[PDB]
């Protein structure tokens, strides 16, 4: 019992760490797809 | 005569370039010779750009274009229920003309801040998720937004159906008037829209303004706008009126369209710097005037089509933040058997109980509470080798809760109905029933009820709360009932 | 790194955080 | 009129015309060419100058070349002596039998039927296909959907939809290929004739065949669709016919227009499609309709690009649809073919009222479940299994039995799973379901369940598998 | 001067002149219109033309239409008899009450605070409320970040903070809603009515409203923030107050600049928003500060975009911001009120080189209390609240009766919770919570420190509780 | 450009032009590079075999003549490789009588580099297969218009044999580069650049290219042109549009991935993310009779050797199929430079597929085929040229097998 | 500052940058700080983005490495036969959420001679200054 709450305190803080992780992976990927997906759009209006 | 009328340069992908018509107002309806419209939307140093109001197969190089000298504006008024009209208020069911004697302009500024009130007169969908906690009032801007197939006409339509209970009564401050705005639809499903309607006698007190998927965008641009217009004559007249967009995705397509066709510079997701302009112009003539207005109300579900759930892309970003609150609809939610759909913790109503009756307060209340509670832990059922009973009782309620929630299509409730109903799980009496049964249970309880105790719910309803008594005899009337269920 | 699969990852261990922080205590 | 060529880049040709500017959709016939070169005039540049999409290969075109105005759009012979041929985006023969003789001739562009002309009845159409069946019912006139990302199966799926109905379907049928392999239209007519759907002696061919490949000009890619539906148009309209549209893949037609879109210079809308994809979309799906004077059943392969059903074109299409099929590559990978995703796929008439309560509570109990494994999938991944209550690794049993009681081996692709077709009926399907979702088969092993037709092929399978 | 339109292409009208051509920044006045159309100059395209962007609908306007140059930027009211008004973005008035007549109009485009006008120290600006002035110092010219919507008491707090500055400070406020839902506008005007904040009767309104509504077009919800800058810029400069300045919701505010800046055709960048994000906003944060003569302090509603903390909009704005208040509904429902999370909300002068070290400890000390205490929550309620030792149920009764302190009755709500508002000063503040600290009131009860003022009250109510 | 057999043998820049400075190219045709492919009347169904010598390959997604199978994986998965075994494997019948079964080739470099390419044509010269090969070289420095031409250039140099009742396989190396040349050259021209900033037809490029391999009837001579395009993923991602635009093209893909390759299984062939759209018409009856149901099984394979990366309860029939996926894998296993003989690759998989080495442990399994294989090449090739022969499995020679390796074996585990 | 126009943030690190030169020039040695490069780079890239130059990478345009290269390559130690004199540059750069690989963050580390990254977690923890001694280098 005293060695499944430790496993499972980490398990836990690796979660919430990844959690962390992952979320600011998912909003730097946001941002740059809508710059990369406008960028495209400026440069075919450009080229015309 | 270069000043009254024009002649086209140029004609292509329904962007009509025109020369002369030095007098045109911005957004004037013009004319080309083969007698389609036109509506000038740049108005250029040497010419003005004008939006083909159908196939520009009708134009060529040197056609004559001249000005019409009046605005965009439409039929309106009682006489237009029970119609399909298409967005410039033509009449599209082959029924014969609409005989409108009032018109009103499309575009028009929203009621300022002064000629309005609070929201305060319930809106009541008949969806007991909705109704118990995402409450609409009249004059609020509702959105209901999702993915492709979640259920968000569904709830306009139920919410549509609905209206018959008040539109049959007595009482003229309990009306709403409906109207249905359908834009790049594909004619088979409004056909078929407008036939459920039929089939429950909901077109008597409905409008249908249809800019379907063949219409030129310009008149799918257009629509929301020209059935907001027919909405508005019954909100000034002390009338009330119920306006469903669906959807504003489409209309903002149309739009951009435009935009790009005319040249205007694209901002993310190619839609112009106006495309947030466009709507909020639109979802703000929606309110809630004062009786020295004459109280009338106009009530906006607008839907909004979402993409994988990014709620956060532009255009539902933009309607998202116009609107008092969103229903949100998941498909995760819907195959797993919750349908409606409606995801409750992310679901809001700005306006809140200030629209809820105090029947429904009565109960919603706590139901809002285990709910949220549950949501806590549900996550740990499908796990819980061994949790307490604190929490594992908060597991029951949740699940009842849940299962008192869900609903088929096509049969709004009455408020009355609706409290009873959650009334019943609320109070702890759904408990000991099988999850598995909550559905057959309730059916069967409310069919018991609105056949043998039409007194009772006449009770909740005019006493507008749960009584000490009437709550006694619920208890009784549940306990029996339940027993009998059992057997 | 697809916002999907970088969603369907997020779901997935937010529910692992929360039955192992209830297996914990 | 007489124009003449000022300028050619790829398949767009911009004209000249002296007198008698030649109207939008027009075709124009470049004169001086072994073959014949249609132009469909595309805008009005002004100057007396036009510019427009050519109908084929622009090589050898010339500066200065004469240009005579055909003074109508492409128009095609259409009627039954269609039927049993094989024609062109400009409606010429091309399977080398002769001159189509038809009474009349269509233009290949027209109005969508008025609102007050549509239908509204729903009756399900049984495929013999379980999953469809299952869970998303295809409509007797309805509009119907394929979506899938290359290599997933839209085309196996309309191939074996065209054995398991169109072969006894009493009516015509057109084949439209828009975009496709060319390999599959000479594989799909010699199949048409070894079956006599299609009928070289006589005039019994049920079955007229459209076609502009993969190795056309973008022009000819943005406009077969429009000759197909055109031919099925008559069928429906002019004799009232129940037709059967099959169009493999209406996604060609969009790319069609978006790889000449720049050079119709225009600014590029989101993902690098033309700002027209939805209205160009619109008048062209709201054709492809019953009405009350014939009924289409169109069945339409929608591609997605880069596997995304966001993109603008697959994402466009969905709302023309009365039910999809949509196709997974992560379903397909496992080997479980059709790859429908049960999740994904839906149908305007799975609805109590219309296919009855058994067929829907069976649908819907097997989307449950398969949705809560889905949920734990993710989970059970890492934390293991044995923590799950008895009560949910019931659910990941039944579960991945169902998903593959879903896979079914078509009689079009025994070269490819090396199992004869089954065509299961759709009483053998709801309760196949209904015993698994019953409990009545935790016994069978998952593999007894998987490339079979009928529940009772299961059982049978077990005890083969038994040793 | 007097110039014709060129051209007109949804909100951007171009003007050409004859003779003079209007400075940009200028605001010309549209000839012939049924109401006041303002057209604000925005570049020198060449040719005697301007290019400028309309501050309402450009519907019907006509090429050679008639455009007079006003010869400035906008100009409006400013004063006290603006106090409890409405206004437009142009200064106009929006609530019906007649014009505002005031002596002096103010010019919205102007630049900020000479360096040598800079007030070289950080001094606290005092608001009464117990958990703001003690864990999250509000500075004086120093921006705030508002978080957390409704249901919490955000516009209870906002019209505390009001009063609290009208009774402090004898400073009035502003309150400039940037792209505002007309709905919501009116409601936010009825209710500071009732709480008396504004005075329809008589000449004691504490607030002067400027209003950007939804509606209108990217430039006017672009400048009104401007414009309600203009008018708290008086009462420092002109009455060497110390205002308030109230921007709902800083992030419309940022919107607007971006519709504004594609319909000038330029180039967006990261993300979608403009080229000039950072001095957009720059020019207008950094004419909110104290100088020798007062001070403007502003609170900014803020709204994050996809929850995303790093989007270039909400990045950009904490470049200015001196502390964050954090509204937390969570807290609410401890029936804690004003239910602000003493936690999350921040400050950058709780540094005791700043607050100094008096008030530097105490509010670390309310602090890690309530972080402890934060952690015991998860072990009381599973294996039952008592391994507990006789020091870790002191942490907890503390912290218990701590939390309870931190809530309060606000004056503004007078009307309504049948209670009397209270005022905590500052020095008061940290003696309360020091004692808590300490251990002087370990015996009081808990419900003794709910809803109270100074920890004197706190006793007084143990009294009548017995 | 020139055309026909003169060019076999002979190292040509995009244009016809010899590089080998071996002299001028005798050239009496010519051919245009940019011929639309034989429409739908001219050809028939795809049916002769086309042997790269990989297992893997000729028996999970078989290549048949005419048909166009694409190579797609990361940088240095081992495309090029697929292609040379393949050029390599043709000697067999090249050097044989039949001139129906012989297969001349045409191998297309494009953006690649010049010691590469001589590293390739040195190898090709080795293996003595240069002689039926012709190698089109648009490398990394030529401009890009000549890299761009390339492909359509060996592609008519390929249907000159296609026309003429003979059989050709062309390798587009790859295909990558060249959308790149494209891309240069089309912007350059000042053409608006679409998605991803290539040309708003790149699909067009390619699909007017293989559309051109193609199987013509007995009344066009019966040739064919086979085509393996390569193209190259990044990040393994196979959803990639330039990837599945040219998946959408071809009649199936060999998908190479890193994490095989590093994992021992090589060829990295991903059975799972490949297909042959031919199926089995393009097989033997020997191998069709072996592998006619072994792809869905080890798709199915893989999905439960994942589901069980934790042995949860799992009966008997998993077991079994656990067993059987196993060393099923091991058997497709292959090397470089040695093409198996048809009846070489029935021979090997029957052993698997039947359940002989259900038993052996999957780390014996490559050393058995190597001493299997030694066996019946050296003692029984009765047994193996009736196989080969007869081109199916009789009833006896199944027998004849059944015997042979069930007793090798046992000798073998002793 | 925050309110000078763009042009002039862009210029900034230029000037201040030639002053200190004359004493690096001269036998003497100066230490100019240059605080932040973050916001010299967007005010570059708004002058840019209006001149309409290609932007890259963040919108950022093709030649921000430059703006910083030509910037930085100044600070510098002459040798005795020039002075004996130097320039030492200490010049800030603001990442988001710790994300050290950033375009512009990238850019700077791939100039200076080394690195001190400061760390939120360790700020708040009481460790100040924050400096991260692993990452952090001379």
């Amino acid at each position: 019992q005293s060695a499944r709450m430790t496993a499972m305190d980490n398990a836990s803080k690796n979660a919430s760490e990844m959690i962390d992780k992952l979320t600011l992976t998912f909003n730097r990927t946001r941002q740059a797809v809508i710059t990369k997906e406008l960028i495209e759009i400026i440069s075919g209006a450009a080229a015309l | 005569d270069l000043e009254e009328t024009g002649r086209v340069l140029s004609i292509g992908d329904g962007i009509a370039r025109v020369h002369g018509l030095r007098n045109v107002q911005a957004e004037e309806m013009v004319e080309f010779s083969s007698g389609l419209k036109g509506m000038s939307l740049n108005l250029e140093p040497d010419n003005v750009g004008v939006v083909v109001f159908g196939n520009d197969k009708l134009i060529k190089e040197g056609d004559i274009v001249k000005r019409t000298g009046a605005i965009v504006d439409v039929p309106v008024g009682e006489e237009l229920l029970g119609r399909v009209v298409d967005a410039l208020g033509n009449a599209i069911d082959g029924k014969g003309p609409i005989g409108s004697k009032a018109r009103r302009r499309v575009g028009l500024k929203a009621p300022g801040i002064i000629p309005r009130i609070s929201v305060r007169e319930p809106m009541q969908t008949g969806i007991k998720a909705v109704d118990s906690l995402v409450p609409i009032g009249r004059g609020q801007r509702e959105l209901i937004i999702g993915d492709r197939q979640t259920g968000k006409t569904s709830i306009a339509i139920d919410t549509i159906i609905n209206q018959k209970r008040f539109n049959d009564g007595t009482d003229e401050k309990k009306k709403l008037y409906c109207i249905y705005v359908a834009i790049g639809q594909k004619r088979s499903t409004v056909a078929q829209l407008v036939k459920r309607l039929t089939d429950a006698d909901a077109m008597k007190y409905t409008i249908v303004v249809s800019a379907t998927a063949s219409d030129a965008a310009p008149l799918q641009y257009l629509a929301p706008y020209s059935g907001c217009s027919m909405g508005e004559y019954f909100r000034d007249n002390g009338k009330h009126a119920l306006i469903i967009y669906d959807d504003l995705s489409k209309q903002a397509v149309a739009y951009r369209q435009m935009s790009l066709l005319l040249r205007r510079p694209p901002g993310r997701e190619a839609y112009p710097g106006d495309v947030f302009y466009l709507h909020s112009r639109l979802l703000e003539r929606a309110a809630k005037m004062n009786d020295a207005f004459g109280g009338g109300s106009l009530t906006a579900l607008p839907v909004i089509e979402t993409q994988a759930g990014d709620v956060s892309a532009y255009i539902p970003t933009n309607v998202i933040s116009i609107t008092d609150g969103q229903i949100f609809l998941e498909t995760e939610l819907f195959y797993k058997g919750i349908r409606p759909a409606i995801n409750v913790g992310l679901s809001v109503s700005r306006v809140g109980s200030a629209a809820q009756t105090r029947a429904m307060k009565q109960v919603a209340g706590t139901m809002k509470l285990e709910l949220a509670q549950y949501r806590e832990v549900a996550a740990f059922a499908q796990f819980g080798s061994d949790l307490d009973a604190a929490t594992q009782q908060l597991l029951s309620r949740g699940v009842r809760l849940t299962e008192l929630l869900k609903q088929g299509q096509y049969s709004p409730m009455a408020i009355e109905e609706q409290v009873a109903v959650i009334y019943a799980g609320v109070r702890g009496y759904l408990d000991k029933l099988e999850p598995s049964k909550i559905t057959k249970f309730e059916n069967a309880f409310l069919s018991h009820v609105i056949s043998q105790h039409q007194a009772l719910l006449s009770k909740i309803r005019t006493d507008g709360k749960i009584s000490e008594e009437s709550d006694a005899k619920l208890k009784e009337i549940v306990t029996n009932f339940l027993a009998g269920f059992e057997a | 790194a697809t916002l999907k699969d970088i969603t369907r990852r997020l779901k997935s261990i937010k529910n692992i955080q929360k039955i192992t922080k209830s297996m914990k205590m | 009129t007489t124009g003449r060529i000022v300028a050619v880049i790829g398949a767009v040709v911009d004209v000249q015309f002296d007198e008698g500017l030649p109207p939008i959709l027009n075709a124009l016939e470049v004169q001086g060419r072994e073959t014949r070169l249609v132009l469909e005039v595309a805008q009005h540049l002004g100057e007396s100058t036009v510019r427009t999409i050519a109908m084929d290969g622009t090589e050898g075109l010339v500066r200065g070349q004469k240009v005579l105005d055909s003074g109508a759009p492409i128009r095609i012979p259409v009627g039954p002596e269609t039927l049993g041929r094989i024609m062109n985006v400009i409606g010429e023969p091309i399977d080398e039998r002769g001159p189509i003789k038809t009474k009349q001739f269509a233009a290949i562009h027209a109005e969508a039927p008025e609102f007050v002309e549509m239908s509204v009845e729903q009756e399900i159409l049984v495929t013999g296909i379980k999953v469809v069946d299952l869970l998303a019912p295809y409509a007797k006139g309805g509009k119907i959907g394929l979506f899938g990302g290359a290599g997933v199966g839209k085309t196996v799926l309309i191939m074996e939809l065209i054995n398991n109905v169109a072969k006894a379907h009493g009516g015509y049928s057109v084949f439209a290929g828009v975009g496709e392999r060319t390999r599959e239209g000479n594989d799909l007519y010699h199949e048409m004739i070894e079956s006599g759907v299609i009928n070289l002696k006589d005039a019994t061919s049920k079955v007229a065949l459209v076609y502009g490949q993969m190795n056309e000009p973008p022009g000819a890619r943005a406009r077969v669709a429009l000759t197909g539906l055109t031919v099925a148009e008559y069928f429906r309209d002019q004799e009232g016919q129940d037709v059967l549209l099959f169009i493999d893949n209406i996604f060609r037609f969009t790319q069609a227009g978006s790889e000449v879109s720049a050079l119709l210079g225009r600014i590029p809308s989101a993902v690098g499609y033309q700002p027209t994809l939805a209205t160009d979309m619109g008048t062209m799906q709201e054709r492809i309709t019953t009405t009350k004077k014939g009924s289409i059943t169109s069945v339409q392969a929608i591609y997605v690009p880069a596997d995304d059903l966001t993109d603008p074109a697959p994402a466009t299409t969905f709302a023309h649809l009365d039910a999809t099929t949509v196709l997974s590559r992560a379903i397909a990978e496992l080997g479980i073919y059709p790859a429908v995703d049960p999740l994904d796929s839906t149908s305007r008439i799975m609805d109590p009222n219309i296919v009855g309560s058994e067929h829907y509570d069976v649908a819907r109990g097997v989307q449950k479940i398969l949705q809560d494994y889905k949920s734990l999938q993710d989970i059970i991944a890492i934390l293991g299994m044995d923590e799950l209550s008895e009560e949910d690794k019931l659910t990941v049993s039944r579960a991945r039995k169902i998903q593959r009681f879903l896979s079914q081996p078509f009689q079009v692709a025994e070269v490819f799973t090396g199992h004869l077709g089954k065509l299961v009926p759709l009483k053998e399907t709801i309760k196949g379901f209904q015993q698994i979702l019953a409990g009545e088969y935790d016994h069978l092993p998952e593999q007894a369940f998987y490339m079979v037709g009928p529940i009772e092929e299961a059982v049978a399978k077990a005890d083969k598998l038994a040793e």
